[PDB]
């Protein structure tokens, strides 16, 4: 997952926050130097093979410096909530064909020319009230999006009972309409998935779709059978999959810009970075100025990140420390 | 001074197989003292299990 | 006994002799005697 | 590391029991299944991406099934104590130069034809006891051994003061003459050290040394300076770097064969073992018979490693569970 950059970015984790250079003793330690003048704020951190040190930061000639929370890097998985057209029918009129198409804008391609769609199909029934037109629906629809014969997730299908509101009813291929016994189906809310992940190699990237309806002839007029609104989202992705992402390519600026690529001779980077983990990161922004001509700027920047629990305990104790060493402002989240 | 097979080592330095000394052929007999043996027509064996 | 080809018995050496028909591409033209038409 | 196989091993880590297959959640747990009548043993585990079953043991072709601990797999380091042969001088005399050389044998190779030879050396002189000796050669020793420019960790000495005569004081290219402050130092101990470990690339294997002794002509005759007896062993190298060798390779048979050659297109499992962790190890080693003319064998094997804590917790349960679930006597280490 390559990021853009100013100019070159130095990830440092943040395991443990010691206060002397003689505490470092295991990897992922860090401790925010500087001096008594404040004129030069670093960093040094315990790799797997020693002490490092950071860039010497020139605590005058910083550009901006913020600390994101964990919550701000979650992706939010987009859910589309299918009613029936009430304008139309509330009712499944007898005998037309009631199909949707998903269509989707990424599947296996970075453009939204490379497109894929997905069908469901009911015809309806003489009493086919609109509770079993939704349970029949989600049956469709998962049996042919939700098959394990699928090279990639694409979306979930979760019905809603009308006296809950607020539970999904999970519908897969496995599940029949035996066991959807609710006689009171409102809506059918389709929510995109995750996508697989591997470091380094594959990114964190998402397959996006808004459900499409083809006309039923109802009163000799082809009218769409159905809306597709967009409700608040409610599951996340976590930021264990960015920030393994993120450290892996500032482990090329630091370490071997050859990863792994004549395999058995390479010298192989222990990434500090738990992959199921949330973190926060803290964008330390900055520059470097010559002394006479050379005003031209190398604006740099090095970036930290720690693994919090809820509220955020190791964060704000990493600022709660380069806000003493360093006499900075960076604002506590 | 094989040092894979010679495994004692001597306390003068080096495997303690380099110290000792062999006397092979004391004059000459008009035969071989030492030599090796074979079966008449013996040939090595050779079958494959497939 | 155990219910094979040595290399050298008694001094001499094991010649191992193989022929073999390989398959030859070639070309069959159709050329015309320049003095009489044939 | 690459072992030698009787026609297969497998691999299966015991993280966690969980007695039923409806359990299995995390990755790495195991239930081990069997039938009523004591036909066949299998185990469920948990893999990373999905539940996987082991080979079917016919619980009446097993050849042995024992389970060893976590301290018959640590490799003990072997010792030296470098003395003053008494018989030859009870104190250095002042003319001769006092020389120890080093014999080490798998330097940089696998053979005892890949040799290595490393000195210390020490001028004595009038009024140098034993111990002002001692102090003087394990100095020059670890200016030798113990220095910041050796490729690799060869061996590591320790002096003995006669007041404490059991702990050990190290010297290394730092120490000065100041530093060691004792008028009781009467042996050298040169210690076996922990050479580097990368995942499966560069296993755990040792440089054995055997201290040599250059002569001092005591009186018109050059007779050897000392004499090094070998001392029972104190520190251990841990399993942990054994079995996630052990480990790495046998997923290769329920896997990919390679494990990163080609680096645009690797399948990168997914390991489950800490190398900073010690393990126990069970080895049930089974085989196949048709049942007809052909009785020949195909020998196999399933290798269950779990952690141990020193009373050898995780082991015993999962050794019980097998006990009574196959009907098989393995002895509860």
């Amino acid at each position: 997952m390559v990021i853009s950059i100013n100019q070159v970015r130095q990830l440092y984790v943040a395991k443990a926050l010691k206060a002397n250079t003689a505490a470092l003793t295991t990897a992922g330690d860090i401790v925010p130097k500087a001096d008594t003048a404040k004129t030069t704020l670093y960093f040094q951190s315990m790799s797997p093979a020693g002490i490092v040190a950071s860039d010497k930061i020139n605590l005058k000639h910083v550009l901006y410096a913020k600390a994101t929370p964990s919550e701000a890097l979650a992706h939010k998985l987009v859910r589309y909530s299918v009613t029936l057209d009430a304008d139309v029918s509330a009712t499944p009129v007898a005998g037309q064909n009631y199909i949707l198409r998903l269509a989707f804008r990424q599947y296996i391609g970075l453009s939204e020319e490379d497109q894929y769609f997905k069908y469901g199909e009911v015809i309806a029934r003489s009493g086919m009230t609109a509770s079993d037109f939704y349970k029949k629906m989600a049956i469709s629809l998962a049996k042919n999006l939700e098959n394990k014969t699928e090279s990639t997730p694409l979306v979930n299908i979760y019905l809603i009972s009308a006296a809950a509101a607020s539970t999904d009813v999970p519908v897969t291929s496995a599940t029949k309409e035996s066991d959807l016994t609710a006689t009171d189906y409102n809506q059918i809310i389709i929510e995109e998935t995750e996508q697989p992940w591997v470091l380094g190699m594959m990114p964190q990237a998402f397959i996006p779709f808004t459900p499409q309806f083809l006309t039923i002839t109802v009163d000799g007029e082809d009218r769409l059978w159905g809306v597709a609104t967009v409700v608040t989202p409610t599951k996340t992705v976590p930021d264990g999959h960015l920030i393994a992402d993120l450290e892996y390519f500032c482990m090329g600026a630091r370490g071997d810009i050859y990863r792994g690529m004549g395999y058995p001779n390479i010298i192989k980077t222990t990434y500090l970075v738990d992959p199921g983990a949330v973190y926060d990161v803290l964008d330390i922004h900055y520059f470097y100025t010559g002394s006479n001509e050379s005003v031209q700027k190398s604006e740099k920047t090095i970036t930290l990140v720690a693994v919090d629990d809820g509220s955020h305990t190791a964060m704000n104790a990493l600022i709660g420390a380069i806000n003493t060493a360093s006499g900075l402002t960076i604002a506590t989240l | 001074d094989d040092p894979v097979r010679n495994k004692i080592l001597h306390p003068m330095g080096g495997v303690a197989f380099s110290y000792r000394y062999d006397i092979w052929y004391i004059g000459t007999m008009d035969q071989p003292n030492i030599f090796k043996c074979k079966i008449k027509g013996d040939n090595e064996y050779r079958g494959y299990q497939w | 006994f155990f219910d094979l080809l040595p290399y050298d018995l008694a001094g001499n050496l094991r010649v191992l002799r193989l022929y073999w028909k390989s398959k030859r591409k070639i070309l069959k033209v159709k050329s015309y005697d320049p003095e009489t038409g044939e």
